[PDB]
């Protein structure tokens, strides 16, 4: 019973976190996956696509800002 | 032709009353847990 | 006093020591299926080119008209026809019976004959041999599935041209047109036979390896352990308890189907149901209620309309589509 | 790639030569 | 027992309610890993700048929709290790690039090999034969020919199967339309090894159940079901009859593993493009002949269409601008 | 030349399903 | 639509078709209660 | 033959006599209580 | 258990008591009648007045719309109070059914058998179970004549072949010929003629019902006042899982059929209220192209057929049987009349078409209908194999296993 | 706290799996 | 053109392994090994004894 009033607290706190990730916007910055609102910037109207490997991280940088 | 025709039609409606008459001839007996 | 030339036959024919049991059902399959077998050995050697299109274009499916086994098949009835019964007396010809796709319709309808027989047979044999009759449910999910691939589709779709035909290309070529029309990759019940398929397979050889790993020993060195098993002893050939703690130990602590009743219940359960499921949405899809559509489902802020894997699947269907509907 | 089968195929007879005849009936 | 090594050896095979074994040193945190990586793709990371496409639950897709994706082709056959010189460390551009595909793929490989070498290690604890992990080795030579060979005879790791429902869909049109799939021979093998197994496992759980003995108890030394009686129903219904108990069972483990094999032959050649595309003779026949056609000959004008009409959206990073001129169709034939 | 092979092919499995239905090891209950 | 003098018993008729079903898995729970006797 | 009614009469007729003939020496004229009718006279 | 039957299997414990057998029975009929009034009163609580029918996933309005109810001329719907007082009356029935069913099965007699006499019954006793099935059977003749009552006294029943768009016509002349009623049931059931699809009239509707009303009552009272003959007592199995399987077979073969018959015939589900069909979606695309290019100012969109027949080409020919009151006044002697195309086509058939062109994310609820009650009617007849064989082995005796001391195949001469 | 294996291993897989059904529970709440 | 290497890989591809393996039925008939229906071996090189004697 000592472990069900400890599991009463984390397991909605665990939920309330994951549901927190999302709601504030934090899983977008942490897995890079785009808002709907800029999918497509003005300046870049197509599919924007990572064309070389090595310079994929600095590509991604000059593309995704703003 | 009508003679094929024929032919088809008295050779499928015999071989469905062998299957018909053959079922009506006491199949629920045919078993080997028949009481004697 | 004499015995009636009736009661011979009927001896006969529902007799346990023929090594192939007729019976009453068999009367009516054997000769549906051996008309259906040699007209199709007949009409996959030798058959002139069928107008399954309606448009006076037709397509060869024989070997002696310039294809091989692989791309050899007894082509659908023609668009002319649909759902008319055509048989051989029905046409003016025998070249116009050949030239309109007869032999598919006369090969299919006795083929069905023969298959419901057949479910008919199992169930005859396992009742004049005392044993229990859930075989022919077993057997009924494959007889399902031909008979909406071949006479359900056609009923659906209002032409047997819409068959399937009796070839391996021309096989994959109704399973393209399908996706194409239908999209049975994302119906739920084409996923169900998957699942079906591929847990019967993974079940047939987790089974088969569990029972063959702990056969018990009765054999010499490098002799065939199937010597080791007696047809008729009353003994087990298998160690039970130490498969079973294998299969224990291999996922979680019991887990083991340790009544084999049971277990072998939901081997002959999970095939059959999956296939069963299948044949009916492919029966269901004959009459336009086909699978998932999930295009165009994610949008932007803006309105554009970004793709999911569906939209690339709907690429692919679009592509067969229009490489099938010949000036539609 | 065949060959990755007959070294599972040879690696399991090895180290269960003894049980390959088949196992005990207890 | 003796030495520290064997109280480790003691502790892994102590019988808890999971065994872990030395082989649960490789599979549980590969397996883990691989089964939290692709939960963790599904649901919050995107294929945008790979693909273009939205395939997470994130951004709207569903569970028949979302997927791992492949990595961009610009990575080549590329590890794509975090630390690499294509991420840096950075993880959120790892993401984007499709490194948690390689990782995926990468940890369910030593997976499966943690979980066939399980299978060694129980069979060796229990006392039986290896069968098991014979059979399960067929199941590992479709994940290794499909997920690594086959990307890794192509141009990069974006032309392997995405990790996803529809994204698998996918794989399947477009080995059909690129490599006429069914058209080889060993994927026939494989569809008869596979089919047949499920025939198989229907067929001998039907006979079990119906050719049952009046009366399982688990410590039952006799036979539950009569193999006389099966064997005699079989030999009348069908003209052959399985006799042995042992060759059926092997049987059973025999047929669909052969078909997983035979088919992951094919793949291989798939992945350098050996691909059974065309009869020659028919195709040499019907351009000179253009009133000749058959079923194989219709099939590869589908595949055409398959191949024109997905290859603008499925191989983005190429431009592949097709007017509709050129576009296929049977209208304009 | 090759639809007799492949005719001769056929003719042959069948031939083989045959002899293997009605020549085939009669089964025999041990005693 | 349904008539003027029963229109406030609209919210009663969307939940009117699940009735049936949910007699089905009334019998698994009775049978769950008894511990499937 | 010609309206195709009289195959199907002529055959079933021809069974069916064969058949009545067999019905004829079965002893079915008392009623019996149980699921199935195990009374089958086999003359040889 | 006592029985041998498991949880899951817990419904064969009824099979020998009667009383509650009645009970489950009864309360399942009451579950029917329920689902039935629910489902008429949610589908008037929705209905849209200015959409049709088969535009708002309606299936049992669409049915009460076929008997003359609430329907106006054309196939427009005006009033939704008969359909009120449908459901009403059926949720009415199904809450009397219910406290019948629930009150047998749980405190009324149990086994009944000697209680009422009348009532109880003995699976193997075949004198009363022809007595009940001639009961049950003398109820479903009375509920065909109370058709027939509705459609040749009562109000009527809509005809979509009436003239000008269709019409509720009381028939007067019901087609009481054998020979075509009866033709009807031996008609061949592939193209062309389509079994007992094909009635293509509101007049062989009425007359099959007079018909099979008729038998039915004589077939009754045949039922009630006589016995199986010998040939019947020597094939079937007289059990209770056997007639259950009989009866599988036969809802099998009548879901099948009343399947095919909402996917193709347009008469006794007229595409007013259930939507046009496959062929005559097809065929009014292909007939609404036509006026268009007639209105333009032989023609590629019609083509000779070898039997002379005037049909609309493409891929729609396959589809040339179809047959629908709006090309019917355009369809002379040799079919489609090139003289009547361009010459009385009234305005109520061009909308009508060019309202069927669109309904080719959409599901027809003749799609819905063919689809659910085909699923059910292939089950069925699985569930007839399952109970069919159970009954026979059961029977027999040997639907427990094979009996170890008397195994049937260890007596047999080896096969070769 | 710390068992041998039971403690480390269930929550390996319950503590992420009722993260990840926060967030999906948050994803229904996102109009696009 | 009819491919010559082709035709020999189809009747030697069939030829020699049904060679093979109706010669090593017909010797293991010499044996008395041919059939399964037979006990497991007594001695090393001595077939068991049939089920039918
Ligand atoms: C079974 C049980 C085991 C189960 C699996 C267990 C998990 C093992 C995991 C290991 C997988 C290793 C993947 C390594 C990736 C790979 O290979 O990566 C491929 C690289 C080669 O890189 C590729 O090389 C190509 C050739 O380039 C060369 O040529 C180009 C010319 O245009 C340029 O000049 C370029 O600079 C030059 O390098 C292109 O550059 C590609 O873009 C680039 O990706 O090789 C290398 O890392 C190393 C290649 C040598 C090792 C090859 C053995 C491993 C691969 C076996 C399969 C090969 C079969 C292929 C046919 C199928
Ligand atoms: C009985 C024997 C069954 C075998 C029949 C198979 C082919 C049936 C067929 O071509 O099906 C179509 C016909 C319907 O006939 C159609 O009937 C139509 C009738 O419509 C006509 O009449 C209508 C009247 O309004 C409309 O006006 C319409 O426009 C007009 O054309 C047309 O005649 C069509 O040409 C004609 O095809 O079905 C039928 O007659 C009845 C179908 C019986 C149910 C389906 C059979 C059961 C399924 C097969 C078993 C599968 C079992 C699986 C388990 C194993
Ligand atoms: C009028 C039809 C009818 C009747 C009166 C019976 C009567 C009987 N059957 Mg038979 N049966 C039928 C149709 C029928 N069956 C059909 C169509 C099939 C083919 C599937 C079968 C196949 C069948 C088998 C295989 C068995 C029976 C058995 C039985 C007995 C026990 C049944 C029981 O306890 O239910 C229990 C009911 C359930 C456990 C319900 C399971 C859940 C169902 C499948 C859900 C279906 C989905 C539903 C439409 C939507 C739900 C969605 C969601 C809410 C879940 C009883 C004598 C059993 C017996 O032992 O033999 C005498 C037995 O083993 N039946
Ligand atoms: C159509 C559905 C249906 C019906 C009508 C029945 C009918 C019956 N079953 Mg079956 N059953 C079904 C489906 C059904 N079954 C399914 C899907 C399963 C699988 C889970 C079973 C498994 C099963 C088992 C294992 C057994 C039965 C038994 C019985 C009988 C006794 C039940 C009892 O004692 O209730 C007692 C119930 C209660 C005390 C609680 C429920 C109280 C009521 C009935 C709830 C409903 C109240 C209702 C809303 C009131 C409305 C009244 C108003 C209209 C005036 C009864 C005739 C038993 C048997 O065969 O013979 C004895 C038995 O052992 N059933
Ligand atoms: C066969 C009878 C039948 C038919 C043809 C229809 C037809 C229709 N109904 Mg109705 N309905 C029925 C019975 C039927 N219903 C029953 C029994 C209920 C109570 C649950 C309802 C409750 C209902 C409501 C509340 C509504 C409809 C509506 C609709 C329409 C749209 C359906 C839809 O949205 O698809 C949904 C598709 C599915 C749910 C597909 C899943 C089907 C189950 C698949 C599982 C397979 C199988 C059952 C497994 C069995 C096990 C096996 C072993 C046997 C459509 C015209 C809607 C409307 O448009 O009309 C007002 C509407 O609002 N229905
Ligand atoms: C199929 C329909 C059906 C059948 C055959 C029966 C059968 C029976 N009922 Mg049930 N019952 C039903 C449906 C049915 N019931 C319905 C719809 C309700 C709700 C009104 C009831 C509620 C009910 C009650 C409250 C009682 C019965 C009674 C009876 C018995 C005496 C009836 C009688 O004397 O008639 C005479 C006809 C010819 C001689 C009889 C065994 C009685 C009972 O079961 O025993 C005391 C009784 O008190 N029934
Ligand atoms: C619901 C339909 C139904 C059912 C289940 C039965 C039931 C039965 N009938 Mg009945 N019958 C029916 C409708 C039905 N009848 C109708 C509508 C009529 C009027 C034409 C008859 C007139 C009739 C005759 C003349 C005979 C049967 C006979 C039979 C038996 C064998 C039927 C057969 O093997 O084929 C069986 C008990 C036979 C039986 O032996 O007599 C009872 C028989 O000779 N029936
Ligand atoms: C989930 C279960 C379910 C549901 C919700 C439905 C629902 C439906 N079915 Mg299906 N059915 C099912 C299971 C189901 N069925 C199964 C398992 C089978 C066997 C495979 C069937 C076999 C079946 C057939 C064969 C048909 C249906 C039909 C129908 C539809 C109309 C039903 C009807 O009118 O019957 C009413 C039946 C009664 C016995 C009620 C009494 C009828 C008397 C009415 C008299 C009215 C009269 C005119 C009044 C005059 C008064 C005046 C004189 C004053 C309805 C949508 C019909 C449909 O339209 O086509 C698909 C149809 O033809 N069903
Ligand atoms: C035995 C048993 C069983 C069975 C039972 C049953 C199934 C029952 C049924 C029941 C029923 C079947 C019921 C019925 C009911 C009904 C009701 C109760 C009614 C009411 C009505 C009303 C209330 C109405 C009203 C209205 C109007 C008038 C108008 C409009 C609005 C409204 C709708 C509101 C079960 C399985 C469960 C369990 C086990 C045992
Ligand atoms: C309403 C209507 C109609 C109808 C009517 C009528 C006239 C009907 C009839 C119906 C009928 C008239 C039916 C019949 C049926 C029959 C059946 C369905 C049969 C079956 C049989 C059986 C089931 C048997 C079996 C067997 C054999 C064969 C052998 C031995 C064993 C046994 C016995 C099992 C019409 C269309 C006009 C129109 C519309 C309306
Ligand atoms: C990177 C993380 C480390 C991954 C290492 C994975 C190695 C896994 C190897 C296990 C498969 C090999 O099988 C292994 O089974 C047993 C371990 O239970 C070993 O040990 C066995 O030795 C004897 C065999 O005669 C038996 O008496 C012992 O009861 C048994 O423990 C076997 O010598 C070995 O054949
Ligand atoms: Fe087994």
């Amino acid at each position: 019973i000592r472990y069900w009033i400890i599991h009463s607290i984390t397991i909605p706190s665990l939920f309330v976190a994951g549901f927190l990730f999302v709601s504030t916007g934090l899983a977008y910055d942490a897995f890079g996956t785009p808002r709907p609102n800029e999918y497509f910037t003005q300046d870049r109207q197509q599919i924007p696509l990572v064309n070389d490997r090595f310079s994929a991280k600095q590509e991604l940088e000059d593309l995704t800002k703003g | 032709m009508f003679t094929l025709k024929i032919l088809v039609y008295t050779v499928v409606i015999f071989f469905i009353s062998l299957f018909t008459f053959g079922f009506l001839s006491s199949d629920p007996s045919r078993n080997p847990n028949r009481k004697d | 006093e004499s015995a009636s030339f009736w009661e011979q036959f009927c001896a006969w024919i529902t007799s346990t020591e023929n090594r192939l049991y007729i019976g009453w059902f068999g009367c009516l399959m054997f000769p549906t299926l051996l008309t259906a077998t040699s007209a199709y050995i007949i009409a996959f050697i030798a058959a002139p080119p069928v107008d399954i299109d309606g448009i006076r274009e037709p397509v060869a499916g024989s070997l002696l008209y310039g294809n091989n086994i692989i791309s050899g098949a007894v082509v659908p009835s023609s668009n002319a026809i649909g759902v008319h019964f055509y048989p051989i007396w029905e046409a003016a010809s025998i070249d116009e019976w050949l030239y309109n796709g007869g032999p598919y319709q006369l090969v299919v309808f006795h083929f069905f004959i023969g298959v419901c027989a057949y479910i008919g047979r199992e169930w005859e044999l396992s009742y004049r041999l005392g044993m229990r009759p859930w075989i022919c449910v077993a057997f009924s999910a494959p007889v399902a599935a031909a008979a909406a691939v071949f006479v359900i589709y056609p009923i659906g779709q209002g032409s047997f041209s819409d068959g399937m035909p009796l070839g391996i290309s021309g096989t994959f070529n109704f399973m393209l047109v399908f996706q194409a029309e239908h999209n049975i990759l994302m119906h739920p019940f084409h996923m169900l036979g998957v699942a079906g398929v591929f847990g019967g397979s993974l079940f047939s050889a987790m089974h088969g390896s569990l029972v063959t790993s702990s056969l018990i020993r009765e054999t010499s060195e490098n002799e065939s352990l199937n010597y080791g098993y007696k047809f008729g002893q009353e003994e087990e050939t298998y160690n039970i308890v130490a498969a079973h703690g294998y299969f224990g130990r291999l996922i979680f602590q019991y887990a083991s189907f340790n009544n084999s009743r049971a277990l072998h219940f939901f081997l002959g359960a999970w095939p059959v149901v999956g296939i069963w499921f299948t044949a009916m949405g492919v029966a269901t899809m004959a009459f336009n209620l086909n699978g998932f559509n999930f295009n165009q489902s994610v949008v932007d802020s803006q309105g554009r309309v970004i793709n999911t894997w569906a939209d690339i699947l709907n690429r692919s269907n679009l592509g067969m589509e229009v490489m099938h509907e010949r000036n539609a | 790639l065949l060959f990755f089968l007959g070294h599972l195929w040879h690696g399991g007879r090895t180290l269960f030569r003894d049980v390959f005849a088949g196992i005990g009936a207890e | 027992d003796r030495g520290v090594f064997d109280l480790i050896d003691d502790w892994l095979k102590r019988d808890r309610f999971v065994f872990v074994g030395w082989s649960g040193l490789l599979l549980f945190p590969c397996a883990f890993l691989a089964v939290g990586g692709w939960l963790t793709g599904i649901t919050f990371v995107t294929s945008w700048y790979t693909h273009g496409l939205a395939s997470s639950f994130l951004e709207g897709c569903n569970f028949l929709t979302a997927a791992v994706s492949t990595p961009a082709n610009s990575m080549g056959h590329s590890l794509l290790l975090l630390w690499g010189p294509e991420a840096q460390g950075d993880i959120t551009r790892w993401f984007q690039i499709g490194g948690l595909w390689t990782f995926v793929a990468l940890h369910g490989s030593f997976g499966v090999i943690g979980f066939c070498l399980r299978q060694f290690e129980i069979a060796r604890l229990v006392g039986i034969r290896p069968y098991n992990a014979i059979a399960f080795s067929g199941p590992i030579a479709v994940f290794v020919t499909v997920f690594l060979v086959y990307p890794l005879g192509q141009a990069s790791w974006f032309f392997a199967p995405s990790f996803g429902v529809a994204a698998i869909f996918r794989f399947l049109l477009f080995l059909q339309g690129f490599h006429n799939w069914t058209l080889n021979p060993f994927h026939m093998m494989g569809v008869a090894g596979i089919l047949g197994g499920a025939l198989l496992c229907a067929i001998h759980g039907a006979t079990v159940e119906n050719t049952l003995f009046e009366d399982f108890t688990p410590t039952q030394s006799e036979e539950t079901y009569s193999m006389v009686t099966a064997n005699r129903f079989w030999s009348q219904i069908f003209g052959v009859a399985f006799s042995n108990k042992r060759w059926l069972h092997f049987f059973m483990l025999f047929v669909p593993v052969a078909g997983m094999w035979t088919s992951s032959l094919g793949i291989v050649g798939l992945a350098l493009n050996l691909r059974s595309y065309d009869f020659v003779s028919q195709e040499l026949r019907a351009a000179e002949d253009p009133e000749f056609e058959t079923f194989y000959t219709k099939n590869n004008l589908l595949n055409e269409g398959i191949r024109s009409w997905m290859a603008a959206q499925d191989q983005p990073h190429e431009n592949f601008i097709f007017p509709e001129e050129v576009l296929p169709r049977g209208n304009a034939l | 030349m090759e639809a007799l092979v492949y005719t001769f092919l056929l003719i042959g499995t069948l031939i083989v399903i045959f002899f293997a239905i009605f020549f085939r090891d009669p089964p025999r209950i041990v005693k | 639509a349904l008539p003027e003098p029963y229109t406030a018993f609209r919210p009663i008729v969307d939940v009117m078709p699940a009735i049936p079903v949910l007699f089905l898995l009334l019998a698994f729970v009775w049978q769950a209660s008894v511990g499937f006797r | 033959d010609d309206s195709l009614g009289f195959v199907l009469i002529g055959v079933t007729a021809v069974i069916g006599l064969a058949w009545a003939q067999w019905q004829s020496y079965q002893d079915d004229g008392d009623d019996f209580f149980d699921t199935y009718d195990s009374r089958r006279a086999a003359a040889a | 258990e006592s029985t041998g039957f498991a949880w899951w299997s817990g419904n064969a414990r009824l099979i020998n008591v009667s009383g509650k057998l009645l009970g489950a029975h009864v309360a399942h009929a009451g579950l029917m009648v329920f689902w039935c009034g629910a489902m008429t009163l949610f589908e008037v609580a929705h209905y849209i007045p200015e959409k049709p029918l088969y535009e708002q996933g309606c299936i049992l309005i669409p049915h009460l719309t076929t008997l003359g109810w609430g329907v106006g001329p054309g196939g427009e719907v005006t009033d939704v109070y008969p359909f009120f007082v449908v459901g009403v009356l059926h949720l009415i029935s199904s809450a009397v059914l219910g406290f019948g069913g629930v009150y047998h099965s749980l405190i009324g007699p149990d086994t009944l058998e000697e209680s009422f006499p009348f009532f109880g019954y003995d699976w193997r006793d075949k004198n009363k179970m022809t007595t009940i099935l001639g009961i049950h059977l003398i109820l479903l003749g009375i509920g065909s004549f109370l058709l027939v009552a509705k459609a040749c006294f009562v109000g009527g029943l809509y005809d979509t072949w009436a003239p000008g768009g269709g019409d509720v016509r009381i028939v007067t002349a019901p087609t009481l010929n054998p020979l075509i009623i009866f033709g009807y049931v031996l008609k061949s059931p592939f193209g062309g003629d389509g079994w007992i699809i094909s009635v293509n009239n509101l007049e062989d509707l009425v007359g099959g019902h007079i018909w099979l009303g008729f038998l039915c009552v004589v077939g009754g009272i045949w039922h009630i006042l006589t016995k199986p003959f010998a040939w019947a007592r020597r094939t079937f199995v007289w059990s209770g899982e056997a007639y259950l399987s009989y009866s599988l077979a036969a809802l099998s073969v009548m879901g099948l059929t009343a399947s095919v018959f909402v996917w193709y015939n347009n008469t006794a589900y007229p595409s007013e209220f259930f939507g046009p069909t496959g062929p005559e979606a097809s065929q009014s695309q292909a007939f609404t192209f036509l006026v268009r290019d007639q209105r333009l100012g032989l023609g590629k969109y019609l083509m000779r057929s070898p039997s002379g027949e005037i049909i609309f080409g493409g891929e729609t020919m396959r589809f040339w049987d179809m047959r629908a009151p709006w090309v019917e006044p355009l369809r002379g002697p040799n079919g489609l009349d090139l003289n009547k195309i361009r010459n009385d086509i009234q305005p109520w058939q061009e909308r009508r078409a060019a309202e069927y062109m669109t309904h080719a994310n959409y599901v027809s609820p003749r799609s819905w209908l063919t689809t659910s009650h085909f699923f059910l009617g292939f089950f069925l007849w699985v569930g007839h194999l399952w109970h069919a064989g159970r009954a026979r082995a059961a029977a027999a005796g040997f639907e427990k296993g094979i009996n170890r001391e008397n195994e049937p195949v260890l007596s047999m001469r080896p096969l070769d | 706290p710390i068992f041998t294996f039971r403690w480390l291993t269930i929550h390996a897989l319950a503590v992420p799996t009722v993260f990840f059904l926060g967030a999906i529970t948050s994803m229904q709440f996102i109009q696009r | 053109e009819v491919s010559f290497g082709a035709f020999l890989a189809v009747i030697l591809g069939l030829f020699i392994p049904v060679v093979f393996l109706v010669t090593l039925y017909i010797q293991s008939e010499a044996q008395g090994t041919a059939t399964n229906f037979r006990l497991p071996d007594k001695a090393p090189g001595v077939p068991g004894d049939r089920y039918d004697a």
